[PDB]
Parts: C-alpha cells; sequence; structure tokens
RNA sequence: AUGCCCCGAAACCCCCGGGCUACACGCGCGCUACAAUGGGCGGGACAAUGGGUGCCGACCCCGAAAGGGGGAGGUAAUCCCCUAAACCCGCCCUCAGUUCGGAUCGCGGGCUGCAACUCGCCCGCGUGAAGCUGGAAUCCCUAGUACCCGCGCGUCAUCAUCGCGC
C-alpha cells in the first residue's frame, strides 16, 4: 500500500522500455497489482540559429532538437517487491525517482 | 439505446450522441435555432433537413465541440450528426442521398495547413520579400 | 426658438450639430472634455446646438471659466500646477497659445538644449535626422 | 433586422432558403452546360473544386458570383479611371460580408422588376459575355494581332469579372452603397443600356476584334 | 512680475525648505532622483558647493557629473560642467532649479553644410570610379 | 596600492556581464534553457551535446 | 427554461432594466468622467452605461462560476489604435469593475468564495432565470419553434 | 585556432565623461492612412505553438489610468502566462480635408536602473501637418497556397514597426 510511483524520464527510447519490461515483469513475478507505464508528452527542446560566421551571402538557418521521452508507473510496496527494485541498476541515460503516496 | 460518434476538421473535435426524444438538437448547451452566424446555422442543417421532417422528430442529438473558430466547428457539428443519423435509421436510401449532395459529409476533411520557411516566416511558407536591384 | 448660429467667449459655433461637437471648435476644448461640462452642467449632449436658450450659454460661460469647482475633477485639466502658482487651471483659445508662448520663451532664455532646438525650428523630443523630416528643398551636384 | 428574419429558420432544400431554380430556363445553347442550377442550399464549397481540370463546370452560379466579390477591386489595372488599391478595408477573405451584400442585393432585385432574381442574373450573365477576341500569332518570323474566338468557360469567367467590377466602380467614394450598386448594374446589364460597364465592355471588345479580322 | 515665484514659493521663502517637503514641488523624474537617495559623486560636489557658500573654498568648482539636479544651494553662484573635452561655465540663475546640470552645457556643435561630393546621388557613383 | 588599477568591476546585467564558456567572447550568447554559449562554438559542438537535426 | 435559452444581448438588455430598482446598485461619485479602459478613445456615450455593465456581469458569474477579479479584465479589454504602429491587445481598469462586484455582493447576489473568487447564489439564480422564462416565454410566439423546449 | 612583419612601459591592462542617436540632401526594405467594401459607443462568439526557481503570479484590497501594498500554488498533462483579433446585433455620423488622418508640440503622474539632459519606456488633458487612389518603371505568388487579423519564443534590468514559428 501507499501506492509508491516511479518516474523514468530518458533520451535514448529503446534502453527506457527495458527498464520498464523489468519492473513490469518483477512487479508479475512477485503478487502485486500494477498500472503500466503511462506515456506522459515529450518534451522537445529546440534552437534555431544562424548557420555563417559573417554576414555576408543569404541567410539560412538550422534547427536543432533534443526529445526527452518520460514514463510513470504506478505500484504498491511489499518489501519483497520494494527490495526486489533496488538491484535494478538503471543505465546511465535514465533518471529514476521514487516516491509514496 | 445510445449511439455516439466523432467529427474532426483542422483543431476541432466534436462528440455526439443521439437517443430518442422530441426532436432537438443542443450544441455545447445552444439550441440549434440560435446561432448568429447565419452561414455557420444553415451548415449544420444540411443533415437535418436532408432526411426529412419525420426522421429529425424522432431523435435527439446532443454534440460538444472545442478548437478552431466559428466556421471550422460547425463543419465538425455536421460530420459527426450525418455520421449518427446513418447508423439511427441505419438504412441506405438515405445514405446514398449524403454522397451526392455532399461526399466529405462522412468522409471528413485531410486538410491541415502547412509550416513557415524561412524568408519572412510569419506570413506563410511561399510568400516572400520584395527584390531589390539597383 | 429654434436658432442658426450661437456664440460662446469668443469662437461661435454651429447649431445644426450636437451640442458636444458643437463645442469642439473652441480652441481648449477636445471632445472628451465637452462631454464632460455637458453633463456637469445638467444637460444631454445630444440635443441639437440651436435649441442652447442664453441663461444655460450663462452656465456654460461659467464652468469653462473655473471648472474645477463644479466638479470636473483637476487631473483632467488643460494645465495643472501652474508654474507661477500651485493652482489647477483650464486655459481657453486667446489666453492659451500665451502661456505655450511664455513656457517656450522660459527655455529660449536660459538657454537649455530644449530651448535652442525650439530656436532653430528642429525635433525636440530625441528623433533621428539623417532619413526623414526633410523639410528643405533638392540639391544637385551635375548633369 | 426585424426578430422574424434576423432568426430564420427553412423547411425546404431551396437557394438560401428562400429562391428556387425550377423554372429557370438558359437560352444560349453554349452557356448551357456550365451554368449549374442544383439544389444546393448553402452556397459554399470550400474550395475543393480549384484542384482538378474543368473542376468549376459542377459548382452552384450563386457561389460563383459571391467568389467574384471576395476582392479589393483594381489593384494593378485602372477600372474607368482610377486604381482603386483599398487594403486593409477590402473583403478578401470575409465570406461572411459578401454573402450578406449578395442576399441584400437579390432582396432588392426581386423588388424592383419582380421575377426570380437568379433568372434576372442568368439574363445579365448573357447580355455581357462576348465571343471574339484578338491575340498575337507568330508565323515564320514575325506575328501580327488577329482575331480568335472565345470558349464558353471562358466567356462565362469573363462575364460574371466584369459584371463585380462594375458594381465595385460606383460604390467607391460616392454616397450610394455596394449591394444597391450590385442591382444598379444587373437590372441594366439585363436590358442592354449603355449606362453599364459590364455591357460596354463587351461592345469595346468586339469592336476592335471585329475591325482586325 | 520681478520676483520669482515656483509654486507660489518665494526663493528665500523655500531656500530655508527642506528635502522631503520640497520633492512635492517638483515634477516626476526629479522627485524619484531626490528619494533614491544621492550617488556617491553627488555627495562629494554637494559638501564642496556648501564649502563654497558659507565662506570657504574660494576656488572654481569643476566637475563630470552632469546628472546633478540644480536646487536652491546652488542659486547665485557659477559651476563648471564637462561637455566631453573641456569645461564650461553656467552661470546659475533662478528658473534653472528642477532641469539637469548638464542641460546647459551642449555636447555638438552645429552643424553647417558645404558641398554634395561623388557618391551623392547616382549620376556620380559610376562616372567617378571608373 | 597597485592591485586597484588593473582590477575590473563586479557587474550583473547587460552585454559585459556574460562571456562564453569555451571561447571567451561577449555579444550573441545563448541563454536557453542554461548553456552559455556563442552561436558560433553551439554549432559545432551540438552534435556531442546530444542534439540532432530531423528538419 | 434558464439563461441557456436565449441570446446573450437581449438577455443583458432586458436585465439591466429592472436591475435599475435595486437600491444598492448606483453609480459612484466618478461616472460622469471615465473611460472603461486604456485601450478606448472616447467615454461611453449612453447615461446609464453603469448598469449595463453590472448586468453584464451577473451572467458572467452565473455561467462562469468561481471568477477573479484579473480575469474579468482579460475579458472586458480590446485592441488600441496607437498611432503610426500596429495594433496590440491590452487589459482593462480595475475600480469599475472592483465596484460593481462590492455592489452586487452587497445587494445579495453573489458572494466570496474564499481563495477561489467570487461565484453565484441562489438568490441570484432565481433572479435572473425569472427574467429569462418571461422573456422567452414571447421569443416562441415570432419563432415558432422554440415551443418544443 | 594560426605563419610573417610592426607596438613592447607602448598600439598591452583598468577607471570617469563624451561619440556610434550629428542633418541643405540621393536611395533600399517596411508601418500607418488618403474613409461608407467605413469611424465611435454598449453588448455577444470561438484558437494553437511555446515559456517559468535570479522566475511565472492565481485571489483579496487601495488608484480614473499607468501602477502600488499583501500574497496561496508551482523544479510542470496538476499551479501560472491565457475568457485573442478580424466576425455578429443595437444606436449616432451621411460624402465632407469631415466624428476621415494622428504626425508635431505644452503641462502633470509612474516603472527598470549604480546613473534617464545629451539619449529609455509607459499614462491623462489640450493643439490638430502633409495626405482625396499614385508618371515612366518594377516585385511576390498554382491550394488549406496568395490576401486580411491577432498570438508565442529570441534579444532582455527595462524598450519590437525586426528575425523565427503558430
Ligand atoms: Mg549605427
Ligand atoms: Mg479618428
Ligand atoms: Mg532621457
Ligand atoms: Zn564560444
Amino acid at each position: 500500500m501507499q501506492k509508491a510511483r516511479i518516474k523514468l524520464a530518458s533520451t535514448n527510447v529503446r534502453s527506457l522500455e527495458e527498464v520498464a519490461n523489468q519492473i513490469k515483469q518483477i512487479a508479475e513475478r512477485t503478487g502485486v497489482r500494477m498500472s503500466g507505464p503511462i506515456p506522459l508528452p515529450t518534451k522537445r527542446i529546440r534552437i534555431v540559429t544562424r548557420k555563417s560566421p559573417d554576414g555576408e551571402g543569404s541567410a539560412t538557418f538550422d534547427r536543432w532538437e533534443l526529445r526527452i521521452h518520460k514514463r510513470l508507473i504506478d505500484i504498491e510496496a511489499d518489501e519483497r517487491a520494494m527490495r526486489q527494485i533496488m538491484r535494478i541498476r538503471v543505465p546511465e541515460d535514465v533518471t529514476i525517482e521514487i516516491e509514496l503516496i | 439505446r445510445i449511439i455516439q460518434t466523432t467529427g474532426k476538421r483542422k483543431t476541432a473535435i466534436a462528440r455526439a450522441v443521439i437517443r430518442e426524444g422530441k426532436g432537438r438538437v443542443r450544441i455545447n448547451g445552444k439550441p440549434v435555432e440560435l446561432v448568429e452566424p447565419e452561414i455557420a446555422r444553415f451548415t449544420i442543417l444540411e443533415p437535418l433537413i436532408l432526411a426529412g421532417e419525420e426522421i429529425w422528430n424522432s431523435v435527439d442529438i446532443d454534440v460538444k465541440v472545442q478548437g478552431g473558430g466559428f466556421m471550422g466547428q460547425a463543419e465538425a457539428a455536421r460530420i459527426a450528426i450525418a455520421r449518427a443519423l446513418v447508423e439511427w435509421t441505419g438504412d441506405m436510401n438515405l445514405k446514398e442521398k449524403f454522397i451526392k449532395y455532399d461526399r466529405t459529409m462522412l468522409v471528413g476533411d485531410p486538410r491541415r495547413t502547412e509550416p513557415h520557411k524561412p524568408n519572412r516566416s510569419t506570413k506563410g511558407p511561399r510568400a516572400k520579400r520584395q527584390k531589390s536591384y539597383r | 426658438d429654434f436658432r442658426h448660429i450661437v456664440r460662446v467667449a469668443g469662437v461661435d459655433l454651429d447649431g445644426n450639430k450636437q451640442l458636444r461637437w458643437a463645442l469642439t471648435a473652441i480652441k481648449g476644448v477636445g471632445i472628451n472634455f465637452a462631454t464632460m461640462v455637458c453633463r456637469v452642467a445638467g444637460l444631454d449632449p445630444f440635443m441639437k446646438a440651436g435649441y442652447l436658450t442664453d441663461e444655460q450659454v450663462k452656465k456654460i460661460e461659467e464652468i469653462l471659466q473655473d471648472p474645477v469647482a463644479h466638479g470636473i475633477p483637476r487631473w483632467a485639466v488643460n494645465r495643472p500646477k501652474d508654474y507661477e502658482t500651485g493652482r489647477d487651471l483650464h486655459l481657453i483659445t486667446a489666453k492659451l497659445d500665451m502661456a505655450i508662448r511664455e513656457d517656450i520663451m522660459r527655455l529660449r532664455r536660459i538657454r537649455a538644449y530644449r530651448g535652442i532646438r525650439h530656436e532653430l525650428g528642429l525635433p525636440v523630443r530625441g528623433q533621428r535626422t539623417r532619413s526623414n523630416f526633410r523639410r528643405g528643398q533638392t540639391v544637385g551636384v551635375s548633369r | 433586422k426585424p426578430l422574424s428574419e434576423r432568426f430564420f429558420i427553412p423547411h425546404e432544400i431551396k437557394v438560401m432558403g428562400r429562391w428556387s431554380t425550377e423554372d429557370v430556363e438558359v437560352r444560349d445553347p453554349s452557356l448551357k452546360p456550365y451554368i449549374n442550377l442544383e439544389p444546393r442550399l448553402l452556397p459554399h464549397t470550400h474550395g475543393r473544386h480549384a484542384k482538378k481540370h474543368f473542376g468549376k463546370a459542377n459548382v452552384h452560379i450563386v457561389e460563383r458570383l459571391i467568389n467574384k466579390i471576395m476582392r479589393s477591386g483594381g489593384s494593378h489595372y485602372k477600372v474607368a479611371g482610377h486604381f482603386m488599391r483599398r487594403e486593409h478595408r477590402s473583403l478578401n477573405s470575409k465570406k461572411v460580408k459578401a454573402y450578406e451584400v449578395v442576399k441584400e442585393a437579390f432582396k432588392i432585385i426581386e423588388k424592383r422588376t419582380g421575377k426570380n432574381p437568379i433568372q434576372v442574373l442568368v439574363w445579365a450573365i448573357e447580355n455581357a459575355a462576348p465571343r471574339e477576341d484578338t491575340t498575337s500569332v507568330m508565323f515564320g518570323g514575325i506575328r501580327y494581332h488577329v482575331a480568335v474566338d472565345i470558349s464558353p468557360m471562358r466567356r462565362l469567367d469573363v462575364a460574371l469579372r466584369n459584371i463585380a467590377l462594375g458594381a465595385s466602380a460606383k460604390c467607391y467614394r460616392t454616397k450610394m452603397s455596394f449591394a444597391e450598386a450590385l442591382a444598379e448594374e444587373i437590372i441594366l446589364a439585363a436590358n442592354k443600356d449603355p449606362k453599364s460597364y459590364a455591357y460596354s465592355k463587351k461592345l469595346e471588345i468586339e469592336r476592335i476584334a471585329e475591325s482586325s479580322r | 512680475r520681478k520676483e520669482f515665484r515656483y509654486r507660489g514659493y518665494t526663493l528665500e521663502q523655500l531656500m530655508n525648505m527642506s528635502l522631503e517637503e520640497l520633492a512635492k514641488l517638483l515634477p516626476a523624474r526629479q522627485r524619484r532622483s531626490l528619494k533614491r537617495g544621492l550617488t556617491p559623486e553627488q555627495k562629494k560636489l554637494l559638501r564642496k558647493i556648501r564649502l563654497a557658500k558659507k565662506g570657504k573654498y574660494n576656488k572654481p568648482i569643476r566637475t563630470h557629473c552632469r546628472d546633478m539636479i540644480v536646487l536652491p544651494e546652488m542659486v547665485g553662484l557659477t559651476i563648471y560642467v564637462h561637455n566631453g573635452k573641456e569645461f564650461v561655465p553656467v552661470e546659475i540663475k533662478p528658473e534653472m532649479i528642477g532641469h539637469y546640470l548638464g542641460e546647459f552645457a551642449p555636447t555638438r556643435k552645429r552643424v553647417q553644410h558645404g558641398a554634395p561630393g561623388i557618391g551623392a546621388t547616382r549620376s556620380s557613383m559610376f562616372v567617378a570610379v571608373k | 596600492a597597485k592591485a586597484d588599477y588593473n582590477k575590473r568591476k563586479p557587474r550583473k546585467f547587460g552585454k559585459g556581464a556574460r562571456r562564453c564558456i569555451r571561447c571567451g567572447q561577449y555579444g550573441p550568447i545563448i541563454r536557453i534553457h542554461g548553456l552559455m554559449l556563442c552561436r558560433h562554438c553551439f554549432r559545432e559542438v551540438a552534435p556531442k551535446l546530444g542534439f540532432r537535426k530531423y528538419e | 427554461a434558464t439563461v441557456y435559452d436565449v441570446p446573450g444581448d437581449l438577455l443583458v438588455e432586458r436585465v439591466a432594466q429592472r436591475l435599475k430598482e435595486i437600491p444598492e446598485i448606483k453609480p459612484p461619485e466618478w461616472a460622469p468622467f471615465v473611460k472603461t479602459g486604456r485601450h478606448k478613445e472616447r467615454l461611453p456615450e449612453q447615461e446609464d452605461w453603469w448598469y449595463y455593465r453590472v448586468a453584464s456581469i451577473l451572467r458572467r458569474v452565473y455561467l462562469d462560476g468561481p471568477v477573479g477579479i484579473e480575469r474579468l479584465r482579460t475579458y472586458y479589454g480590446g485592441r488600441k489604435n496607437r498611432g503610426h504602429a500596429p495594433e496590440r491587445f491590452y487589459k482593462a481598469g480595475g475600480s469599475i469593475i472592483r465596484k460593481a462586484l462590492q455592489q452586487l455582493e452587497a445587494a445579495g447576489f453573489v458572494e466570496k468564495v474564499p481563495g477561489k473568487g467570487r461565484v453565484i447564489t441562489p438568490k441570484g439564480r432565481s433572479f435572473l432565470d425569472k427574467i429569462a422564462t418571461e422573456l422567452k416565454k414571447e421569443l416562441e410566439e415570432i419563432i415558432p419553434e422554440l415551443k418544443k423546449y
């Protein structure tokens, strides 16, 4: 109970699904319910710039862009699983945050 | 029993609900009879006048819309209302008349705006500045 | 009772126009100051100006000559805080341009920066002048 | 203005809910298969026809008329005197105002003559459409102005355009309105009067078209 | 109309007046400047006007602070400014209080025009550069 | 003091308050979401900062 | 019937009429000298420009629920004609609105929900729906299609 | 980033005040108009992209307006910017240099700033210039595209007639 809430957020999309399915399976193997990964809106940061150092020539621009995929998981609290999700060993380009309600 | 359909028109969505009643129809709470820009009131009464004052008096419809403007939501309403009427009565000698008069009453419109490009970029994709020789 | 030409404090005003526009002509009374005085006096701003009996002209002339004491507030007045005395005043045609003229001469005396521009007939409020403000006549080189 | 007309509900699939194009009758065999007169309650097609060759054949005549008054005037070619560039106060995209002026135009026409306004309109768009033209054909090195024949569709386009421009020059800096100046043009053209602009342009085209056959 | 009255108050009637009661008799800009305190340099300059007002400092007052707001202390004496290259005298009189110090020391030489040259018009641009 | 005549002043706004973290110039500096670089250095370091160009 | 059953302008015109009899609604001391917002150019023209504003404010908290002062200033703004420069949208003043809301509170039609703005009372709903029905009982003669609902 | 040649108690490093904002004049790109296919006053309608911890400010209360004194909730599909304008209904104006057009100037109240004169921006009353459709010439556009109307980021302690998007 107290329904922990975990929030993953990373820029590589693939390397997120694997930690998601780890959490899903760990929950399943033991006895606990869970709300599947709820996709939250992507946050894409965009930066428009000119292209030439000097000021001569026509004006042509760039569009750099960086996308950040998020998720959200709701799960109960059993120490058999509350612990089981501690040896999960996230990758280095992912963020995780845990908190109960 | 109830039915419910949808209609989209360049950023405007419409959810309809149809069921038996006295022949009244609301839109966001407004009665259809009170829509001020007459050219947008005659736009959502074409399905309900092309079916006749007999079917139009045995149903209640009530839609909800959001987005767009006074003419990009009238057409959403019309699409949803046509798609609902073609199921309640559920015939085809009426569905046919919904393709001779206007084919889009059932297939909708696949058109959206087009992004802007860098020469003015606040006026449109193809409009540019004014050339200056000499 | 109808008339065609009436006069109040100098400039004479038409008689087939509404009362609020008929007063606009008096140099010193715009449109937003006319609505005010017509309201404070006690009569409509839509009555035909020719229908002004003369005691009402006396009323209007009273008001235009010290309006602060009748209800016209002192944030809506031709000039507040008179440079010679802190009284709040509203001037009209003859007294107006003279007051501005002496407010200009005062800056001409001390030889400020805002007085010399008034001298030479140039911008006063910080504009640019490479490209506009061409109040002169073209110059040629050769052809 | 009267609340019975401000709030108006039809119960018949007519044109604008008022007039019925069941008895009008086109005389010219050339322009018959291009002037559409189907039921079509509301005149609005949302610009789907301007994608397909000969698409504008199946578009109601009232919509072809309403679209050719959504414009500012004469912007690079003088009309009876001057340019009439009127930007930011022209009705370029405002289809509501266009539909309104045409509604009132018909309401005036129906009163001063007494016929189905669309019959008067279909008379106006034949006594104003000319069927001879000019060009330049280069042949073996040189060209010279020669006379040609105008296909029907282009006849119709030119007709409606000149009616538009005729009405849109008497409401210009003059006391007369726009809806009534769209009537003092159709009642004239449909009667072959010289004082018109759409008819006079037909005569002064056909003249300098014949004189160089 | 030979005496000077600012808002109904003569000179020596306002010469003894304070500095917070004074600001109610000046327009916005100077009332606000008098309210965010004076800058350090203007402190150093007031502490040289007051001495030159009592008996001491009989020596020309100079400055770079063109921002100083003329005040009833400075009426009567003649101080200098710095218009970019040199110090220019400004004999302070009444009817200056409220204005800025640098307002009376102009900064650009009045312009008088010669004759157009090679490029002043499209008729002498390429007919010169060969 | 000979340490009072080659020492600057601590600005806190205006073009002279920030300089590029890698080149060292004042002027056209990017302040979106925090990073502080030129407009010239951000263009030849971006594909290692993670960014990509899709359109 | 309710206020959802007629057009806005007719109902507001009819409401402002009966409103003139509530002793609490009365124009302040600076009403004849004020234009309604920094985006106008001229003062209001009719003499009862007060009652129309107040009556438009009732119907505006009826079908908007908890709404606050700084949100009734976005509604009553417009586009400005600022000389040689393009047009631009601006908010409205505050006093003309704050007074209206305090006077309607003292009348007994609204109330200050704490922390979330103001809402309408039962007295106010009775007031507005009675007039809506009174009007509509005659908008169906000349429009015989409202007779249904 | 960099080779060669000059500066080397200076052409290196800091600090205060001025200039880049000067104005008989020729030109490039734009904004507002020359009115009724409109101006004013009161009511009624409907968006999307994006941004916020040195910051975004709901809600209450003072002020006529700019603004001021308090101050929840927000490290974000939660709280805030954020009830858009062209559009519609009702009344005044009736073809006039005008209730068109708002340049130019006088006086008074405020915000940011260590500092607003040279040279910042914003408000209220008053004054009311040229302009009645544009010579020879020349530019942009093939469909949700051209035209017409507003909005958001950037630059930024304040200031958008600009650039890039909706
Ligand atoms: Mg420069
Ligand atoms: Mg005007
Ligand atoms: Mg300044
Ligand atoms: Zn750099």
